[PDB]
C-alpha cells in the first residue's frame, strides 16, 4: 500500500531545566521576596545576629532548628512563611506537572485524509519521485 | 528476505554536577577568609 | 470575464479562466436537478448592490436592468437590496461579526482561585485543629504556645523548630496528623496540576457596542475600522447608529484577506466583517493566533439567496429544489468538503501568582499592627 | 407562554426585570390539552416571544388579530386517514386546508415536506435541533481513602513496613525506641526515640527511610494520576456515532412523535432504523418528555436547538450536546397567496437589520 514517512526529533528536553523555565523573572522576584521575608523577620525579632543566622532562611528552606524565637509574633510570621513555602512548593509542583504533560508537542500526521498535510503550506515540500504509479 | 531484524537519568545531573563542583571548590577559600576575619576581630 | 485592453484602452476581450467552488458546486447540482443550460460569465464594473443616486453598480442592477437572470456569488440580504430584486430561500446562515486578534497568549492565572477562602476546606481545617488540640490535652495527662506551634507546624511543613513530644500516644497522634497533612498537600498539588490541565480564554469584549464602540477616542484606544467601500456591513452599521460611522471612514484599506494580513502584525488588532468569511480565515490561520474573540457573536443573522428577477418564472422550482437539497443532506457534505479550518473545530510564572504575594504582603502588614499590641503592655 | 389570566379574567401582575410593562393577550386556549376530554375552550392568557413579534407587526401594520390555541398541537405532516388511502395534513397546518386558518404563527422550520403546497417567509432566528441527556453528579470527590490506590495493596505494604520494623527491632540489642524511630521516619518526623549503637542498624534505618520516601512518592503519584486522568464522561457525538446508531434495548432515546422531523427521518434511507425505534418510543409532547429524561426514564431526546437550550438553561439540571445539523431557521406561515407576503418580509428584514430583534431576543430568551 501507499504510506507516508517522516523524520523524527530524537531529543526532547535536557532534564536540567533551572527555575528560568518556570520564569527567570519569577526566579528573581522569588529571590527578592525571600530576602524581604528574611529582612522582615530579622526586623521583628529585635539570638539577634545568632538568631538571624538561622532563624527563618533555614526555616524557609528546611528543618534545621537553629532559630531563636523572639515573640509569638515571630511564631505567627513563621507559620505564615511556612504556608507561603508550601504554596510555592505546590505551584512548582503544578509547573512540573504541566511541563510533563506538555511534552511531545508535535503530532504525527495520520495520513493524507487528514487535511493537515493535504492543506498546502510554505513549510512542507513533501513529494514522491517523478513518473511513478502514484 | 523481507524481514529479519526488528527495532530520572544523567541528563539532569550534568548541571547539578557542575554547580556542586563549583560550590565545593570555593569552600576552602571562604572558610579561610572567615577564619582570617575572626582572627582580625 | 471581460478584461479591458490593458488599462487605458476601454476596449478589450472576453478572456476565459475556469472558476469553481461551493457556489459553483451548488450551481452545477441545481443545474442537473432542474435540467437547464447556462452561459455563466463574470462581472467587472462595480460590485454588490448599492444605489448611488439610484445607481446600483451592476450585480443586483444586472438583474433589474433585465440584463441577466440569475447571479450567484457572495450575496448579502439587506433592506434596499430586498426590493430592487427578489431573493431565494436561504441555505446558509451568516452575518456581521468582529474578528479581534490578541497579541499573544491569554490565560487566567487563577492565583486567588485556590479552593481556600471558602467554606469547603475551612470546616475540615477547623475540625482537624480541634481534634489535634483535644488529643494534645488528653496526652498532657508553655503548653499552649507549644501546642500552637505544633498545630501551625505540621500543617504547612515541619521546617521549623517545634519539636516537643510527650508520650507514645502523642507520637501516634502526631503520625496520624502528619499523614493527614501530607495527604492534604498531595491533594492540593494534584488539584492545582489539574487546574493547570484546564484553561480559560473566554472573551475580551463580548459586545458589538459594549463600551468602546461609542467613542473609541473617549475609550482611549482607537480600534481600527477597516470596513469596505459600498459593501454590505457598512449600510447596516450606519443604519443602527453613526457612532461607529464617524470613525468608520478613519480606515478603509483593502480586501478582507489583505486586511487580516495587516491586522496579524501590522497596525490593527480588531476587525469587523462578515461572519463566515472570517470564520474560514481564522480556521486556516497560521498558528491560530488569529481567532475572533466573539465565540461566534453576530448582529446580522440572515441567509444567502439567489438573485432572481422581479417575477421571472424561477422562484417555485428553485425553492423546491433548494429545500430538497438541504433536507436530503448534501451541502453539509459540500461544506465539510470546502469550508473547514486548520485548527477550527479541532482543539510557575512571575505574574501568574503575583497578586497573592501583594495580598500576602498585605497580610504581613497586619502582623506589624499586632506589634503595637505587643508594645501596648 | 401560556399562563392563565388573573381570577378576574384580566391579565395583569407582570413587570420586566429592569422594570417595564409586560404585554400579554387573552386567547381561546382550551384547557383540555390532553388528547380527549370534555372540551373547555376557555380563553387563557398567553405571551412569550412570537406574541411580541405579532404585536410588533400590529404596531407597524394596521390590523386586528384573534389568536387562539390549536385544537391539535401537531405541526402538520401528511397522514393517510384511517380506513382510507387519501393523503391529508393535520395539526396547525392541517387547519390550513380547513376553515379559518389564513395565518400561521409558531416556531416553524423551513421544510420541503410542506413547502409544495404553502410558502414561507424570510427567517428571523436561525437554529436547528440536537440531543439532550439527563445528568449525574461527579464521582471525583476524593472522599474514599485508598480507592484510587489498591486497599489490598496498601494493606500489603503496611504489613511489609510492620515486618521491617520488627526485623529492625530484632537487631536493636531500645527495641521500643527503635520501633518508635522507624514509625517516625515513616512520615519524615524525626522524633529521635531510637538510636541503636550499631552502625549497621543506622545504615539499615537510613535505607528503610529512603525506601519509605520512595513508597510514599509512588502512592501519591498513583493517586495524582488517578485524580488527573479521571474523565469517564462520554456521550454520543453526532449521528455517525455508533452508540447512537446502535439501537439498544436497554436505553431508549426518542423525539416528539409525528412532529416536523418525523418525515425528515422517514424520507431518508440512511438512518431508517432509529426512525423505527422512535416509532414505538417518540412521545407526543415537548414537556412531559423533557421531564421524563431527568426522570431516569429516557436516555436522551432530540428536539429543536433553541427549545432545549432554553429549557436546560432555565433549570441547571441537564446539558445538551452535539453540533448543530439540519440547519434552518424560523419563518412565519401563511395561506395560499396573501398580498401581505412582501410587506411581512420587508418588515421583518428592516427590524432585523436595524437592531430590534437583538433586544427582544435578549430580553425574552
Amino acid at each position: 500500500g501507499l504510506t507516508i514517512l517522516v523524520k523524527k526529533e530524537i531529543p526532547r528536553s535536557t532534564l536540567d531545566s533551572f527555575m528560568q523555565p518556570f520564569q527567570s523573572t519569577l526566579w528573581l522576584l522569588v529571590g527578592l521576596s525571600v530576602h524581604v521575608v528574611a529582612v522582615m523577620l530579622y526586623l521583628l525579632d529585635r539570638t539577634l545576629s545568632s538568631a538571624m543566622w538561622f532563624s527563618w532562611g533555614v526555616l524557609l528552606n528546611s528543618g534545621i532548628g537553629e532559630g531563636a524565637p523572639r515573640s509569638f509574633s515571630a511564631r505567627i510570621l513563621g507559620m505564615v512563611w511556612a504556608g507561603f513555602a508550601m504554596i510555592i512548593v505546590a505551584s512548582y509542583t503544578a509547573n512540573l506537572a504541566a511541563f510533563l504533560v506538555l511534552d511531545r508537542p508535535e503530532e504525527r500526521i495520520t495520513g493524507i485524509n487528514d487535511p493537515r498535510l493535504r492543506n498546502p503550506s510554505d513549510k512542507f515540500i513533501y513529494a514522491t519521485v517523478k513518473q511513478s504509479s502514484v | 528476505w523481507v524481514r529479519y531484524q526488528e527495532c530520572l537519568t544523567f541528563e539532569n545531573m550534568a548541571g547539578v554536577f557542575m554547580l556542586v563542583a563549583g560550590g565545593i571548590v570555593a569552600g576552602i577559600f571562604l572558610i579561610f577568609i572567615e577564619i582570617a576575619y575572626k582572627r582580625h576581630k | 470575464k471581460f478584461v479591458k485592453i490593458n488599462n487605458s484602452t476601454n476596449e478589450g476581450m472576453n478572456v476565459k479562466k475556469c472558476c469553481k467552488g461551493f457556489c459553483i458546486d451548488i450551481l452545477k447540482k441545481l443545474s442537473r436537478t432542474v435540467k437547464f443550460t447556462y452561459d455563466l460569465y463574470l462581472v467587472t464594473n462595480g460590485k454588490h448592490g448599492k444605489k448611488v443616486n439610484n445607481v446600483w453598480n451592476g450585480m443586483i442592477g444586472e438583474v433589474v436592468y433585465q440584463r441577466a437572470v440569475m447571479a450567484v456569488g457572495s450575496l448579502t440580504i439587506n433592506e434596499e437590496r430586498s426590493e430592487v430584486v427578489d431573493f431565494s430561500v436561504p441555505f446558509v446562515e451568516t452575518g456581521i461579526s468582529v474578528m479581534v486578534s490578541r497579541s499573544n497568549g491569554t490565560v487566567s492565572p487563577s492565583a486567588f482561585l485556590e479552593p481556600f477562602s471558602a467554606s469547603v476546606w475551612v470546616m475540615m481545617f477547623v475540625m482537624l485543629l480541634i481534634v489535634s488540640a483535644i488529643a494534645v490535652f488528653v496526652f498532657e495527662y508553655f503548653t499552649i504556645g507549644k501546642a500552637i506551634w505544633l498545630l501551625w507546624g505540621l500543617v504547612f511543613n515541619n521546617s521549623v523548630p517545634v519539636q516537643n513530644p510527650k508520650g507514645t500516644t502523642s507520637k501516634i497522634m502526631v503520625s496520624v496528623w502528619a499523614f493527614f497533612a501530607v495527604i492534604f498537600l498531595a491533594s492540593y498539588t494534584a488539584n492545582l496540576a489539574a487546574f493547570m490541565i484546564q484553561e480559560e480564554f473566554v472573551d475580551q469584549v463580548t459586545g458589538l457596542s459594549d463600551k468602546k464602540f461609542q467613542r473609541p477616542h473617549d475609550y482611549s484606544p482607537p480600534f481600527r475600522f477597516g470596513t469596505v467601500p459600498n459593501g454590505s456591513t457598512e449600510r447596516n452599521i450606519r443604519n443602527n447608529y453613526p457612532y461607529m460611522h464617524q470613525y468608520m471612514t478613519k480606515f478603509n484599506q483593502k480586501g478582507v484577506e489583505d486586511a487580516l494580513v495587516s491586522l496579524k502584525t501590522g497596525k490593527l488588532d480588531a476587525f469587523i466583517y462578515d461572519a463566515a468569511v472570517l470564520n474560514y480565515k481564522a480556521g486556516r490561520d497560521e498558528g491560530c493566533k488569529l481567532v475572533t474573540i466573539g465565540s461566534g457573536y453576530i448582529f446580522a443573522t440572515t441567509g444567502y439567496g439567489i438573485a432572481l428577477q422581479k417575477g421571472s418564472p424561477w422562484k417555485r422550482q428553485i425553492d423546491l429544489a433548494l429545500l430538497q437539497f438541504v433536507g436530503d443532506g448534501e451541502m453539509e457534505e459540500l461544506e465539510t468538503l470546502w469550508l473547514t479550518g486548520i485548527c477550527h473545530n479541532e482543539k510557575l510564572d512571575i505574574d501568574n501568582m503575583a497578586g497573592v504575594f501583594y495580598m500576602l504582603a498585605a497580610a504581613m502588614a497586619l502582623s506589624l499592627i499586632t506589634f503595637i499590641w505587643e508594645h501596648l503592655f | 407562554y401560556v399562563k392563565p389570566t388573573l381570577s378576574d379574567g384580566t391579565c395583569k401582575e407582570e413587570f420586566t426585570v429592569n422594570g417595564d410593562p409586560v404585554k400579554k393577550v387573552i386567547c381561546t386556549g382550551p384547557n383540555d390539552t390532553s388528547p380527549g376530554s370534555p372540551r373547555h375552550t376557555v380563553p387563557q392568557c398567553c405571551y412569550g416571544f412570537c406574541i411580541d413579534l405579532l404585536i410588533k407587526l400590529a404596531r407597524t401594520m394596521n390590523f386586528t388579530y384573534e389568536v387562539h390555541l390549536v385544537a391539535d398541537g401537531k405541526f402538520g405532516t401528511q397522514e393517510r386517514v384511517n380506513n382510507s388511502n387519501k393523503k391529508e395534513w393535520n395539526g396547525m397546518m392541517g387547519e390550513l386546508l380547513s376553515g379559518q386558518a389564513d395565518m400561521i404563527v409558531a416556531p416553524l422550520t423551513i421544510n420541503n415536506e410542506r413547502a409544495q403546497y404553502i410558502e414561507f417567509s424570510k427567517p428571523f432566528k436561525y437554529q436547528g435541533l440536537t440531543i439532550l441527556v439527563k445528568k449525574e453528579i461527579p464521582r471525583s470527590t476524593l472522599d474514599s481513602f485508598m480507592q484510587p490506590f489498591q486497599s489490598t495493596l496498601w494493606l500489603l505494604v503496611g504489613l511489609s513496613v510492620h515486618v521491617v520494623a520488627v526485623m529492625l527491632y530484632l537487631l536493636d540489642r531500645t527495641l521500643s525506641s527503635a520501633m518508635w524511630f522507624s514509625w517516625g521516619v515513616l512520615l519524615n518526623s524525626g522524633i529521635g526515640e531510637g538510636a541503636p549503637r550499631s552502625f549497621s542498624a543506622r545504615i539499615l534505618g537510613m535505607v528503610w527511610a529512603g525506601f519509605a520516601m520512595i513508597i510514599v512518592a509512588s502512592y501519591t503519584a498513583n493517586l495524582a494520576a488517578f485524580l488527573v486522568l479521571d474523565r469517564p464522561e462520554e456521550r454520543i457525538t453526532g449521528i455517525n456515532d455508533p452508540r447512537l446508531r446502535n439501537p439498544s434495548d436497554k436505553f431508549i432515546y426518542a423525539t416528539v412523535k409525528q412532529s416536523s422531523v418525523d418525515i425528515y427521518f422517514r424520507r431518508q434511507v440512511e438512518l431508517s432504523t432509529m426512525y423505527r425505534h422512535m416509532e414505538k418510543h417518540n412521545y407526543e409532547s415537548a414537556a412531559e418528555a423533557i421531564q421524563a429524561v431527568r426522570d431516569n426514564k429516557l436516555h436522551a431526546f432530540i428536539w429543536d436547538s433553541a427549545v432545549l437550550e432554553f429549557e436546560a438553561s432555565q433549570k441547571c439540571d441537564l446539558v445538551t450536546t452535539g453540533e448543530l445539523f439540519f440547519r434552518s431557521g424560523f419563518g412565519i406561515g401563511m395561506r395560499k397567496d396573501s398580498p401581505w407576503k412582501q410587506n411581512v418580509s420587508l418588515s421583518i428584514l428592516k427590524s432585523h437589520e436595524n437592531g430590534f430583534m437583538e433586544d427582544l431576543d435578549k430580553t425574552w430568551v
